[PDB]
């Protein structure tokens, strides 16, 4: 059974009154620094430092010069060559922006997409290695280095209508993506096309790869939209409208995910963690860097907390957490890189702070 | 089983990631 504890120390609303979309914690900080937290909604991207007492000190605002942008997404990085910490984010214009967190201002952008972009992710262990996803039915992979549209993720075998998440695995060998066509794609890349790819972005009309093929493909988990999913080691978790997130591997129970052909037509269900009042889309779960913690919010202002180190999902669920206060749609959760705080963001600009017990 | 074998990988993974950022200094925004 579960023992995380939870207690909500804090809460504000962003005077801007729109939705909240997006809210990662920095998880590059060394030991020791102030946890710092992103949000990002209407046009705008704000940044706050956690501090004792529940104290979120607001540090920096960034306004987008076009009135007209809603971002959705936001992810961190540095930069490999001064260390600096980085910020990506992007919405319905289709465009990333790279901003510089300590001055919060914009550095350069990435023009390609021809429709909104759902989610930014960058690579586990190279820092220059961006990966977005598109209401255009593609993912693309930037190298923010040298300025360079690596490969494009789509065509003929790719997505059928808008991909809603992606996500690396561990050591960002490959890519999970699922979108509205219900249907949930592995992309490779630690194939020796894309590593020398990758190698000939940094070595640079740069030529991007076009992957029309993906290495794996179901739409036999759910039986609709698939708005997120993330890597929980060599399994799969992803959630639709089934008030479930499942948890879930490629091919029968026994087959190695390094051994599954692209024509592989069977799926293995291991589990369901359950829970309720979360059936339309755009919600996002999270997990704290170890992946002893999953988080979920729900339309009602709940979030719900399960300990991953429990195996059967229902002796795994923690107390829900809530606030009498907490009543707006929580569209995203980021637990800090030691799991010691918990921030949930709202439909009505609200942010919650859960520190853990 | 395959959830403590599962959990072995996450285990290893992690810790090689944490090894990485615990030998990186980058700058406090
Ligand atoms: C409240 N009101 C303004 C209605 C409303 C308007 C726009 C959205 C809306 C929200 N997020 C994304 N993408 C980002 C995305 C993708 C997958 C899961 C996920 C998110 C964000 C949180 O979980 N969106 C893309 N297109 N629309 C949207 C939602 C509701
Ligand atoms: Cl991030
Ligand atoms: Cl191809």
């Amino acid at each position: 059974k579960c023992k995380y504890s939870f207690k909500c120390v804090n809460s504000l609303k962003e005077d801007h009154n729109q939705p909240l979309f997006g809210v990662q914690f920095n998880w590059h900080s060394k030991e020791g620094d102030p946890l710092v937290f992103a949000t990002v909604g209407s046009n705008r991207v704000t940044l706050y430092e956690c501090h004792s007492q529940g104290e979120i000190r607001l540090l920096q605002s960034y306004v987008d010069a076009d009135a007209d942008e809603n971002f959705y997404t936001c992810a961190w990085t540095y930069d490999s060559n001064t260390s600096h910490p980085l910020l990506a984010v992007a919405g319905s214009r289709g465009i990333i922006r790279i901003i510089n967190p300590i001055t919060m201002q914009c550095i350069k952008h990435y023009v390609g997409h021809g429709n909104a972009i759902n989610e930014l992710k960058f690579h586990p262990r190279d820092p220059n290695l961006l990966l977005s996803v598109s209401k255009d039915h593609a993912l693309r992979l930037w190298n923010i280095q040298t300025d360079t549209l690596v490969a494009i993720f789509g065509g003929v075998e790719g997505h059928r209508d808008e991909v809603l998440s992606a996500d690396y695995d561990l050591l960002g060998e490959k890519i999970m993506s699922c979108g509205m066509d219900h249907s949930l794609k592995l992309w490779r890349i630690n194939s020796k096309r894309m590593m020398n790819a990758i190698k000939e972005s940094y070595d640079y009309p740069f030529i991007s790869q076009k992957i029309h093929f993906p290495d794996f493909s179901t739409r036999d988990i759910h039986r609709n939209y698939v708005d997120c999913v993330r890597w929980l080691g060599d399994l799969i978790l992803s959630k639709s409208c089934e008030n479930a997130i499942v948890c879930w591997k490629p091919g029968k129970m026994e087959d190695d995910i390094d051994k599954i052909k692209p024509s592989e037509s069977n799926v293995t269900i291991l589990g369901r963690f359950d829970y309720s009042q979360c059936d339309i889309w755009y919600m996002r779960f999270s997990m704290d860097f170890w992946q002893k913690m999953l988080a979920l919010g729900n339309q009602v202002g709940k979030l719900y907390v399960w300990d991953l180190e429990v195996e059967d999902p229902h002796k795994a669920k923690c107390t829900t957490l809530t606030h009498h206060k907490c009543g707006a749609a929580i569209r995203q959760t980021s637990f800090s890189r030691d799991s010691s705080i918990l921030i949930a963001v709202c439909d009505d600009a609200s942010i919650w702070r859960w520190d853990r017990l | 089983s395959m959830f403590s074998s599962n959990r072995q990988k996450i285990l290893e993974r992690t810790e090689i990631l944490n090894q990485e950022w615990k030998q990186r200094r980058i700058q406090p925004v």
